[PDB]
C-alpha cells in the first residue's frame, strides 16, 4: 500500500539541542545528551540534558525515602529473602495501620511504615508541582500543565489523607502493594453497596472511554494529513494551510460539526480532567453521607426490577 | 427493614445536579471556541441567495496572536484573503450537489488538489533562520548508516515507469527529520516530494510513489530559491501529489465495486 | 548477490557452517545416551 | 451551510458503492449509499428498543431492558417476546456500525487522506463483536451475551465478573488498565502542552517547537515529538481496545477456574 | 599536614547545588527522625507524662487489624 | 544424490551473520524452556530426594533432636 | 456429633446426613482440616497483619489467609 | 581432522568486542539463575540446619530460657 | 604455559573507564544481595538472640517489673 | 576540556571559610539538644 | 566485516580459546567439590 | 574498527595496575571468610 507514516524510514543526525536560554540567575543543565537508534525509529533520538534546581531536589529526595520506607517492609514481610521477594513479588504489600487506631500515631511495625511512607510521598509530590509550574513560566509559556496535574495530586490526596480524616481512621486507605490495591478496590466497592450504582462513578466512567475515543480520533486525523504537514499543529494554527482545511472537513461531513486546530486541545484538555474531578466528587461522598450506593439508586428511581416467581425467608426474622 | 427512607433530599443529589450544570457550560465555551476558523458560514436560500449566518452559540469576539521576530499579528475570527481561480460546474440542479472539475483535473486545485493560501514567508527557527532547509545548506547533518541513504536512487511511479533521480534532502532544524526528497525529473527539472508519500527500498534502490505516473513529474510546482521553501510553497507542492490520489488515472474516481 | 558474498566465500562459509553443525547434534546424541541409562522417560 | 472555504473540495468521486446516485450532502452531512444505510438501520434499531420498552413494565429511562434468549435455545432463533427481539436489534446494530466505517472510508478517499480513523473504529467494533458473536458461539449459545439497557447491562458486567471469584486478577485485563490510564495521562499532557505554547504568558509571542521540546526535557530529561505523540496515541488507544477483546475471549471459553489461581504458574516455577 | 588544599574543592563542585541539596537533606531529615521516635516508646505526646489531658477510653483493648472504626477519639491504647 | 550441488549458494540470499545470532538466541532460549518444563513433571531430578533427603537429614541429627527436646518442655 | 448432626441440623443435611465416610474416606485422618495458621516468618519485632502472601486456603488471592 | 581450519576467520565477520559483553553478561546472569535455582529445591545449603541449627541453639541458651521463665510469673 | 602473552592487549579494544564502572556497581550489587540472602537463612546473626535476647531483657528489669505488678 | 564552576582559588577559599564557620556552629546546636534530650529521657 | 585482518582474527582467536579452556577447567573442579560434597544423582 | 585510542604502553601499564588491585581484593575476600568460617561454620 502507501507509506502509513508509523516509523521513521531514514534517521539523521546533528549535534545535540542544549535548549532554549533560560533567565539570568539559573543553574546549568546537568548530563551530556546521548542518542537511541531504537528510540528514534518512533520518535525523538535525544536523550537528556535535565534541569535540577531547589524544588526538583527536595523531590527525589523525599520520593526515594518513601520507595526505600516501602521496599524494606515489603522485604522484610518474607524474612529479608530476595528469591522469596521476586517469588511471591504481586502478593506483597505496606498495610495501613489497624482501624482501632483511630487517627493516632500508631507504633513503627503496626502501621508506622505506613504513616511515613504516605507523608514522603505527599511532599515529593507537592514538590514536583512547584517544578512544573516554575519550568513552565520560565520559558515564557502558560501554565496549563499544573492545572491538571493539580486535579491528579487531589484525587492522589482524596483516597488516602482527606477521606480517612473525614472517615475517623487511617486504616480507611490503601495499601502499597499490586494485588493488595485491587483487593482494596473490590471491598470498598463490596462494603458501600456496589460502585456501579454510584452516578460520579458512572460520569467518571463516561469520560475515561471519551479519552480512548477522542485521542484514537485525533492521532489518526493527523496521522492521516501528515503527507499534507499537519504534524506541524503551531503553523497550522498561526497560519491555517490544507491540512488543516482537510481535517475539519472530514469531520464536518461524517458527523455534522467540527473543531480547529486549537479548539480540540481544549476538548482534550476537558476530557482528561472531568475523569477526575468525578472521581474525586464520587469517593468523598462514599461513607461520609452515603452508606449504600444501591439503596440510593432505588430510593431516586434508578434500578432495574427483575421478576422474582419466590419467596426466600430471612432467618433473622424467624 | 433492609430498605427503609428517612429524607428524599440529600447531598448527593444536589452535587449531581451542579456537574450537569458545570458540563452543559463547558460545551457552551468550547463550541464558541470552535468557530475562530471559517466563520460566519454561507446558507444558501430558497432560490441561490447567500447569506451569512453564524450558527449557535454566536462567534466570540476576536483575539490576536503576536507572531515572532515581527511576523505580524494575526486576528481570528478575522478576514480571509481572496481565493484563487477554479472553475467548477455542478452535476445536479439543486444546493447540496457535488461538482465537477472543467479542465485537466490534475492542474485544476479543485477536490484532493485544492490548497490553501498562506503567507509568502519562510518558517523560522527560534534564532529566525529559515527552518527547512536541503543538507547542502544546512552542513552538520548526516543520514545514520543503518539508513538505506535515498541519495541516487530512482523514483518509481505507480505506473512503474520511471520519474527521475533523488539528488538532495530536504532536513528540519528545529526537529532533525526528513520532510522532502528533491529530484531531478524527465525534463532536467528540479521538483520535490514529501517523504510521507514515499516507499523507500534499499535493496531495489527504488523509492515508490504510488500517487502520481512516471510522466506526472515533469508538470510538480516549482520553487522560487532553492535554498528554502515557504509556506505557499509547500501547500502547492503538496496539493499537486494529493490531486492525483484522484485524478491520475481515469479510473480512480469511480466506484471500486 | 544480495549479501555481497562471492561463491568462493559462500563455498566456505557452507564448509565450516557443516561441520560445526555436526558436531553440536552429536554432542547432543551423547547428552541423551546418557539420560537414557540414568532416567529413561519413555 | 458551507464554511468560508468548503466549496473547492465538494467533487464528486471516491466512492465504494452506488456511484454517482447517492453522492450529495444534506445541510453540513455527507451521504452515500452507506449514509443511507447507516441512517436506515439506526432508525429501526432504535424504534425496536422503544417498542421492546413498551412491552415492558414502564417507559423510565433507566429501567428499560431487552433481554437475550435462554441458554437452552442454544444457537437457534428465539420467540420474538423472550429474545427474538435482542436478536433482530443485535443485527440491526452490526449493519449500522460497518456502515458507519466505510461511510468514513469514502470521505476519506474524496479529501484525498489516510485510512487512520475508519481502521482505528474497527477495534471497537472488533471488540462489540467478541461480545455479541465470537465469545456466544465457542460456548455455545447466544444467551451469553449481554441485555440492552442502562443499568440493566451493569448487573450483567457485575455478576459475569463475579463467576470468576476476583476478576481483577485476569492478566489480559490488567494490561488493558494499564493501557488506559496511560492514555488518560497523555492526553492531558498534550492538549495542556499545545495550549500552553499559543497561549504564552500575558504580552508574549507565540512560541515554537524548540520550546516544545525543551520544557518536557527540563521536566522529566525526554522529549518525544510532535508528530511521534500522534503516533502514540492512535497505539494507546487501539491497544486498550485489542487486549479488552482479548481479555473476554479467555474468561468462559479458555478458563474456568476463578483468576487468582492462574497467576499460579509464576510462583511454582522452578527456579525459586 | 595532608588537607591544605581542601578548599580547592569549590573550583570543581558548585557550591550552590551544594548548599540546595544539604539545606532540603536536613530538613527532610529533621522530619524523619522527629516521626521514627513518635512511633516508638519514646513518644512524648500521648505518653501521659505528666498527666492524661483527654477523656481517654476506660478499657481499650490491643487493637486489631479485623476492627470497626472507633465512636469516640481515643489515644491510650496501651 | 546430486540433487543438493548448489546448497551452498545459500549464503548468497542470506545475510551469515544474521543467521548466526538468530541460532544461537533460539538455542539458548529452547534451552532454558526444554529445562523447565521437565523439571516441572515426574522427571524433576533436583526435588525427588534421590540419593538422600537432606532437608530431612538435617532435621534429624542428633543435635538438632536434644536441642528440639529441651524446647518442648 | 454424628448422631447430633444427623438428628438436630436438617435445615443444612436435610434427610440425607453424615456418616463417618463423609470425611474419613477409609483413612483414619481426614484429608481436608485446618488450624490456626501462625503466618510466614518474619522479624521477631514485627506483628502478624494476617495477610498479603499467597494464600492457599482464600483461593490464591492476596486477602486474609486465615 | 581438516574441518576446522578457517575458524579463525569468524572474528572477520563477528564483531569481538559486542561478543565478548555478550558472554560476561549472560554467563552472570546464569550464574545467579543456577545458584537460585539449586537453593528453592532439596539441595539447599544455607538453611538445611547442617552442622547445626544456630535459630535453635539461640532460643534454648541457658540465658534466655532463665528470662523465659521468670516471665512466665 | 605462553598461551596468555597477549593479554594485556585487552585494554585496545575494551574501554577501561566503562569496564571500571561496571565492575564497582556489579560488586556493591553482588555485596547488598548476598549480606540480603544469607541474612534470611538459618545463618542469621541478627535476630537469632545470640549472645542474649535484648527485648526479653528489656522486659524482666526489676523497675520494669514492680512497675507491672503495680498496675496488675 | 575539564569540568570547573568558574570559581578562582581565592573566591574558593572564602566561601570554604564561611562553610566550615556554619557547619560547626550547626553541629554544636545539635549536640546541645541532645544533652538536654538526655536529660530528660535517656534512650540507652 | 570488522575491520579485523585475518592476522589479527588469529590472534583474538588463541587467546579466546586459551581462557575458554581455563574457565571450563574450573568449572569442572567446582563440581567434582560438589559431587564429593552433596551428590545429587 | 573498534579501537580505544590506548597504545600498547598504557595498555601495558593499566593491565598492570588492573591485575595488582584485583589480587589484593581476592585476598581480603579470602581473609573475611576464615574468620566468618571461625565464627558460623556453613557447610
Ligand atoms: C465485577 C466486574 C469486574 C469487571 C468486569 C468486566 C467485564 C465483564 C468486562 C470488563 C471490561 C473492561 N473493563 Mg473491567 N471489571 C472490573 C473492574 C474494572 C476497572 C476498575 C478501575 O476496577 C477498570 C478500570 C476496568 C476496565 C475495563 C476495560 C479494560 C474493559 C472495558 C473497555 C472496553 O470494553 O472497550 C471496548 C469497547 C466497546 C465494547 C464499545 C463498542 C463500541 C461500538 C462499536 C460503538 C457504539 C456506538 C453507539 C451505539 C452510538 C451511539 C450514538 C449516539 C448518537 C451518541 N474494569 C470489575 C472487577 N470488565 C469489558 C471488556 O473487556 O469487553 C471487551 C468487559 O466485558
Ligand atoms: C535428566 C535431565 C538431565 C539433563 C539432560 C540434558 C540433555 C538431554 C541435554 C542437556 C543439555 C545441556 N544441559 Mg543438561 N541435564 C540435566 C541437568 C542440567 C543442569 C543442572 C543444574 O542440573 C545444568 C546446568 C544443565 C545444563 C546443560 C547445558 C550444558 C546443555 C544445554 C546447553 C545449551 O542449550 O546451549 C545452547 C547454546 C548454543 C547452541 C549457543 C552456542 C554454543 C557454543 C558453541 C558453546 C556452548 C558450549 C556447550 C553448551 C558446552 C559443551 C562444550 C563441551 C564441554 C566441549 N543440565 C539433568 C541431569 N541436558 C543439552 C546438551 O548437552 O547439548 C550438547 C542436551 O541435549
Ligand atoms: C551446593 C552448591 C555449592 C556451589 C556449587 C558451585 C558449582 C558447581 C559452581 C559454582 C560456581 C561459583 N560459585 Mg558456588 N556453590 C555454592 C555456594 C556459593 C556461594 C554462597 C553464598 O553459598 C557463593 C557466593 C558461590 C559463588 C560462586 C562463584 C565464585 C562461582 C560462580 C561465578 C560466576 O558466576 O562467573 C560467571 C561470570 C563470568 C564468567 C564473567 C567473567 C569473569 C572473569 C572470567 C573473571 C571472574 C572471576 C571469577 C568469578 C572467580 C575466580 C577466582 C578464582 C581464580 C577461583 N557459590 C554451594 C556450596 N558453585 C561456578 C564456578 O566455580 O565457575 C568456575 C561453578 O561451576
Ligand atoms: C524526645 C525528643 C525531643 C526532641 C529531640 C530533638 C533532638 C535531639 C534534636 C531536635 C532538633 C529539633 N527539634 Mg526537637 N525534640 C522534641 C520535640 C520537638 C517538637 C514538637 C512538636 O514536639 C518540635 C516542633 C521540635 C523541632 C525541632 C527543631 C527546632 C530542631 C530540628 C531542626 C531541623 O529540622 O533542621 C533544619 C536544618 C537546616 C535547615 C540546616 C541547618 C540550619 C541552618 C543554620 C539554617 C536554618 C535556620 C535555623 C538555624 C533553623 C533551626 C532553628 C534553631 C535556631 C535551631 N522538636 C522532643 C521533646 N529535637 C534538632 C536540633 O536541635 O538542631 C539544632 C536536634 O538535634
Ligand atoms: C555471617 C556473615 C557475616 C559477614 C560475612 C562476610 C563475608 C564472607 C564477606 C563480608 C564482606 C563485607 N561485609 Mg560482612 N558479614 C557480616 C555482617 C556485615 C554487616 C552487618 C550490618 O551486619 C555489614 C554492614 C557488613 C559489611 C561488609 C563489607 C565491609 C564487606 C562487603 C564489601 C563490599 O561489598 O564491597 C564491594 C564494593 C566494591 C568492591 C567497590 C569498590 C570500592 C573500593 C575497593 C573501596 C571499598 C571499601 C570496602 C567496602 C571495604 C574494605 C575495608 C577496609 C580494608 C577497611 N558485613 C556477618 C557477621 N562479610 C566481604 C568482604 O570482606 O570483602 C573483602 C566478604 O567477603
Ligand atoms: C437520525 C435521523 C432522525 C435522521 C434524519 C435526518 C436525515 C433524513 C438525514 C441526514 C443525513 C445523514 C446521513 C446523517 C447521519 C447523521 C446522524 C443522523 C447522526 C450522527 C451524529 C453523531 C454520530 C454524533 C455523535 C457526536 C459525538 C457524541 C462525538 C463524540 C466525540 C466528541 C464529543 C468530539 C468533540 C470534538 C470534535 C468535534 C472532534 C473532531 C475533530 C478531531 C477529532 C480532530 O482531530 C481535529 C483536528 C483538526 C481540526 C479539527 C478536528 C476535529 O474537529
Ligand atoms: C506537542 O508535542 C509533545 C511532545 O513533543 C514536543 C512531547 O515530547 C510530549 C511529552 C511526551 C513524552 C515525554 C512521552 C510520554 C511517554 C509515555 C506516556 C510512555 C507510555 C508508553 C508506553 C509504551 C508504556 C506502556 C507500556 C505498557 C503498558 C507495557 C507531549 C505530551 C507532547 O504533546
Ligand atoms: C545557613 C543555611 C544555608 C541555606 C542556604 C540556602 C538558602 C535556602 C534554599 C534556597 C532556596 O530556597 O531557593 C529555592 C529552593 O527551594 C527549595 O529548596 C524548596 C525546598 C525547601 C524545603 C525542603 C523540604 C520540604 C519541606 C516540606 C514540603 C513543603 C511542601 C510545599 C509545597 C507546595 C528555589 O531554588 P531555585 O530558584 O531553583 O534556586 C535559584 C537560586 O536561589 C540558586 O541558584
Ligand atoms: C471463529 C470462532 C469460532 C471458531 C472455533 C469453532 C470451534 C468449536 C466451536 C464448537 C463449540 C460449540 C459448543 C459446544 C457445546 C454447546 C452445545 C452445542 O450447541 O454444540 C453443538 C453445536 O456446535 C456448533 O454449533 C459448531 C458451530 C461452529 C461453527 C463456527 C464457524 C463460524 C463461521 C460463521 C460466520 C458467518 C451441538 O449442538 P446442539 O446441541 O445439537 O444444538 C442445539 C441448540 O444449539 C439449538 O437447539
Ligand atoms: C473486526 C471486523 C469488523 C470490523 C470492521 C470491518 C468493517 C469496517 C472496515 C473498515 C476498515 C478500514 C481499514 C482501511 C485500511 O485497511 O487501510 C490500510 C492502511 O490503514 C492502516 O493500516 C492504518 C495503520 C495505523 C496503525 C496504527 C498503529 C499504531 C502503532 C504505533 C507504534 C509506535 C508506538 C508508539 C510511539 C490500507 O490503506 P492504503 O492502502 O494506504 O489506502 C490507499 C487507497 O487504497 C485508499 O483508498
Ligand atoms: C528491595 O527494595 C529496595 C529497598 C532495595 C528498594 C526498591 C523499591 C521497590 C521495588 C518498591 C515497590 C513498590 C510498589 C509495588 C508499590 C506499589 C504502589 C501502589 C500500586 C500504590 C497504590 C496506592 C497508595 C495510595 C493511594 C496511598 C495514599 C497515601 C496517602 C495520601 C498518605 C497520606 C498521609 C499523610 C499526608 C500523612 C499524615 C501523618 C500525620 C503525621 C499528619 O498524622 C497525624
Ligand atoms: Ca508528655
Ligand atoms: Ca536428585
Ligand atoms: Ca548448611
Ligand atoms: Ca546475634
Ligand atoms: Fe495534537
Ligand atoms: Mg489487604
Amino acid at each position: 500500500p502507501e507509506y502509513q507514516n508509523i516509523f521513521n524510514k531514514v534517521q539523521v543526525r546533528e549535534p545535540a539541542y542544549p535548549g532554549v536560554e533560560l533567565p539570568k540567575g539559573s543553574l546549568p543543565r546537568v548530563g551530556k545528551p546521548i542518542f537511541s537508534y531504537w528510540l528514534g525509529k518512533i520518535g525523538d533520538a535525544q536523550i537528556g540534558p535535565l534541569y535540577l534546581g531547589g524544588w526538583g531536589i527536595a523531590s527525589l529526595i523525599s520520593g526515594f525515602i518513601a520507595l526505600e520506607v516501602i521496599g524494606l517492609n515489603m522485604l522484610a514481610s518474607v524474612g529479608w529473602d530476595p528469591r522469596l521477594f521476586l517469588k511471591e513479588f504481586f502478593w506483597l504489600g505496606l498495610e495501613p495501620p489497624p482501624p482501632a487506631y483511630g487517627l493516632s500515631i500508631p507504633p513503627l511495625a503496626e502501621g508506622g511504615w505506613w504513616l511515613i511512607a504516605g507523608l514522603f510521598l505527599t511532599m515529593s509530590l507537592l514538590l514536583w508541582w512547584v517544578r512544573v509550574y516554575k519550568r513552565a513560566k520560565d520559558l515564557g509559556m502558560g501554565t496549563h500543565l499544573s492545572w491538571a496535574f493539580a486535579v491528579a495530586i487531589l484525587f492522589f490526596l482524596t483516597l488516602g489523607f482527606i477521606r480517612p480524616v473525614l472517615m475517623g481512621s487511617w486504616g480507611e486507605a490503601p495499601p502499597f502493594g499490586i494485588f493488595p490495591h485491587l483487593d482494596w478496590t473490590a471491598a470498598i466497592s463490596i462494603r458501600y453497596g456496589n460502585f456501579y450504582y454510584n452516578p460520579f462513578h458512572g460520569l467518571s466512567i463516561a469520560f475515561m472511554y471519551g479519552s480512548a475515543v477522542l485521542f484514537a480520533m485525533h492521532g489518526g486525523t493527523i496521522l492521516a494529513v501528515s503527507r499534507y504537514g499537519g504534524d506541524r499543529e503551531i503553523d497550522q494554527i498561526t497560519d491555517r494551510g490544507t491540512a488543516a482545511e482537510r481535517a475539519m472537513l472530514f469531520w464536518r461531513w461524517c458527523m455534522g460539526f467540527n473543531a480547529s486546530m486549537e479548539s480540540i486541545h481544549r476538548w482534550a484538555w476537558w476530557f482528561a480532567v472531568f475523569c477526575i474531578i468525578n472521581s474525586i466528587l464520587g469517593i468523598i461522598l462514599t461513607g461520609t453521607v452515603v452508606d449504600n450506593w444501591y439503596l440510593w439508586a432505588v430510593k431516586h428511581g434508578v434500578a432495574p426490577s427483575y421478576p422474582s416467581e419466590l419467596t426466600i425467608d430471612n432467618p433473622y426474622l424467624t | 427493614e433492609f430498605g427503609y427512607i428517612t429524607q428524599y433530599f440529600d447531598l448527593a443529589q444536589v452535587t449531581l445536579w451542579a456537574f450537569w450544570l458545570s458540563l452543559l457550560s463547558v460545551i457552551f465555551f468550547n463550541r464558541r471556541e470552535d468557530k475562530r476558523e471559517g466563520y460566519p458560514q454561507e446558507a444558501v436560500q430558497i432560490f441561490g441567495k447567500t447569506i451569512l449566518t453564524e450558527g449557535f452559540p454566536f462567534m466570540p469576539a476576536p483575539k490576536t496572536f503576536k507572531l515572532p521576530h515581527n511576523g505580524g499579528d494575526v486576528v481570528k475570527p478575522g478576514p480571509e484573503r481572496p481565493q484563487y481561480d477554479f472553475k467548477l460546474e455542478q452535476v445536479d440542479r439543486f444546493a447540496g450537489a457535488a461538482y465537477r472539475p472543467v479542465g485537466n483535473p490534475m492542474l485544476a486545485g479543485v477536490g484532493p488538489g485544492a490548497y490553501a493560501v498562506r503567507a509568502n514567508k519562510p518558517d523560522l527557527t527560534n534564532a529566525g533562520d529559515p527552518r527547512i532547509v536541503p543538507m547542502r545548506v544546512a552542513k552538520h547533518f548526516a543520514v545514520v548508516d543503518k539508513d538505506p541513504d535515498p541519495r541516487g536512487m530512482t523514483v518509481i511511479g505507480a505506473d512503474g515507469q520511471v520519474g527521475g533521480k533523488v539528488t538532495e534532502i530536504w532536513v528540519d532544524r528545529a526537529e532533525p527529520q526528513v520532510r522532502y526528497l528533491e529530484l531531478e525529473a524527465g525534463n532536467k527539472k528540479k521538483v520535490l516530494v514529501p517523504i510521507a508519500l514515499c516507499v523507500i527500498k534499499g535493496q531495489k534502490r527504488e523509492v515508490k510513489v504510488r500517487s502520481i505516473n512516471g510522466i506526472h513529474f515533469n508538470d510538480v510546482p516549482t520553487l522560487s530559491n532553492y535554498d528554502q521553501i515557504t509556506l505557499a510553497e509547500e501547500d502547492k507542492v503538496s496539493a499537486y501529489y494529493g490531486a492525483g490520489t484522484l485524478y491520475a488515472t481515469p479510473n480512480r474516481a469511480e466506484s471500486v465495486l | 548477490s544480495t549479501t555481497g558474498l562471492t561463491e568462493a566465500e559462500s563455498k566456505e562459509f557452507h564448509g565450516i557452517f557443516m561441520a560445526s553443525m555436526t558436531l553440536w547434534f552429536g554432542l547432543v546424541v551423547l547428552a541423551h545416551i546418557l539420560s537414557w541409562l540414568y532416567r529413561p522417560w519413555l | 451551510a458551507l464554511l468560508n472555504f468548503e466549496k473547492k473540495y465538494r467533487v464528486r468521486g471516491g466512492t465504494l458503492v452506488g456511484g454517482d446516485l447517492f453522492d450529495f450532502w444534506v445541510g453540513p452531512f455527507y451521504v452515500g449509499f452507506f449514509g443511507v444505510s447507516a441512517v436506515f438501520f439506526a432508525t429501526l434499531g432504535t424504534m425496536l428498543i422503544l417498542f421492546g420498552a413498551a412491552i415492558g413494565p414502564t417507559l423510565n429511562i433507566w429501567q428499560i431492558s431487552i433481554a437475550p434468549p435462554d441458554l437452552s435455545v442454544g444457537l437457534g432463533f428465539a420467540p420474538i417476546r423472550e429474545g427474538g427481539l435482542w436478536q433482530v436489534i443485535t443485527i440491526c446494530a452490526v449493519g449500522a456500525f460497518v456502515s458507519w466505517a466505510l461511510r468514513q472510508v469514502e470521505i476519506a478517499r474524496k479529501l484525498g487522506m489516510g485510512l487512520h480513523v475508519p481502521f482505528a473504529f474497527s477495534f471497537a467494533i472488533l471488540a462489540y463483536l467478541t461480545l455479541v458473536f465470537f465469545r456466544p458461539v465457542l460456548l455455545g449459545a447466544w444467551g451469553h451475551a449481554f441485555p440492552y439497557g442502562l443499568f440493566s447491562h451493569l448487573d450483567w458486567v457485575s455478576n459475569v465478573g463475579y463467576q470468576t471469584l476476583h476478576f481483577h486478577y485476569n492478566p489480559a485485563h490488567m494490561l488493558a488498565i494499564s493501557f488506559f490510564f496511560i492514555n488518560t495521562l497523555a492526553l492531558a499532557m498534550h492538549g495542556s502542552l499545545i495550549l500552553s505554547v499559543v497561549n504564552p504568558q500575558k504580552g508574549e509571542e507565540v512560541k515554537t517547537a524548540e520550546h516544545e521540546n525543551t520544557v518536557f526535557r527540563d521536566i522529566v530529561g525526554y522529549s518525544i515529538g510532535a508528530l511521534a505523540i500522534h503516533r502514540l496515541g492512535l497505539f494507546l488507544a487501539i491497544n486498550a481496545a485489542f487486549w479488552s477483546a482479548v481479555c473476554m475471549i479467555l474468561t468462559g471459553p479458555f478458563w474456568t477456574r476463578g483468576w487468582p489461581e492462574w497467576w499460579m504458574w509464576w510462583p511454582n516455577l522452578p527456579i525459586w | 599536614d595532608n588537607f591544605t588544599g581542601t578548599y580547592k574543592m569549590w573550583m570543581f563542585i558548585d557550591p550552590r547545588r551544594a548548599l540546595l541539596f544539604i539545606a532540603s537533606f536536613q530538613i527532610l531529615l529533621g522530619i524523619l527522625i522527629h516521626m521514627i521516635v513518635l512511633g516508638s516508646d519514646l513518644n512524648w505526646h500521648s505518653d501521659g507524662i505528666p498527666k492524661f489531658y483527654f477523656p481517654n477510653a476506660a478499657e481499650a483493648s490491643a487493637p486489631i487489624d479485623m476492627s470497626p472504626i472507633p465512636s469516640a477519639r481515643n489515644f491510650k491504647f496501651d | 544424490a546430486k540433487s543438493f550441488d548448489g546448497m551452498h549458494k545459500l549464503w548468497m540470499i542470506m545475510n551469515p551473520v544474521s543467521t548466526l545470532w538468530a541460532i544461537f538466541i533460539f538455542q539458548i532460549f529452547l534451552g532454558l524452556l526444554i529445562h523447565m518444563v521437565v523439571l516441572s513433571s515426574d522427571l524433576n531430578w533436583h526435588d525427588d530426594q534421590i540419593p538422600v533427603g537432606y532437608q530431612l537429614q538435617g532435621e534429624t541429627l542428633p543435635v538438632n533432636l536434644e536441642m528440639k527436646a529441651a524446647l518442648k518442655d | 456429633m454424628t448422631r447430633d448432626t444427623n438428628s438436630n441440623w436438617t435445615g443444612h443435611v436435610a434427610d440425607t446426613g453424615v456418616t463417618c465416610y463423609t470425611c474419613h474416606r477409609g483413612k483414619p485422618v481426614p484429608e481436608h482440616v485446618w488450624t490456626t495458621d501462625p503466618g510466614p516468618d518474619i522479624p521477631s519485632v514485627f506483628p502478624s497483619n494476617g495477610q498479603n502472601t499467597i494464600g492457599y486456603n482464600v483461593a490464591y488471592t492476596a486477602l486474609p489467609f486465615d
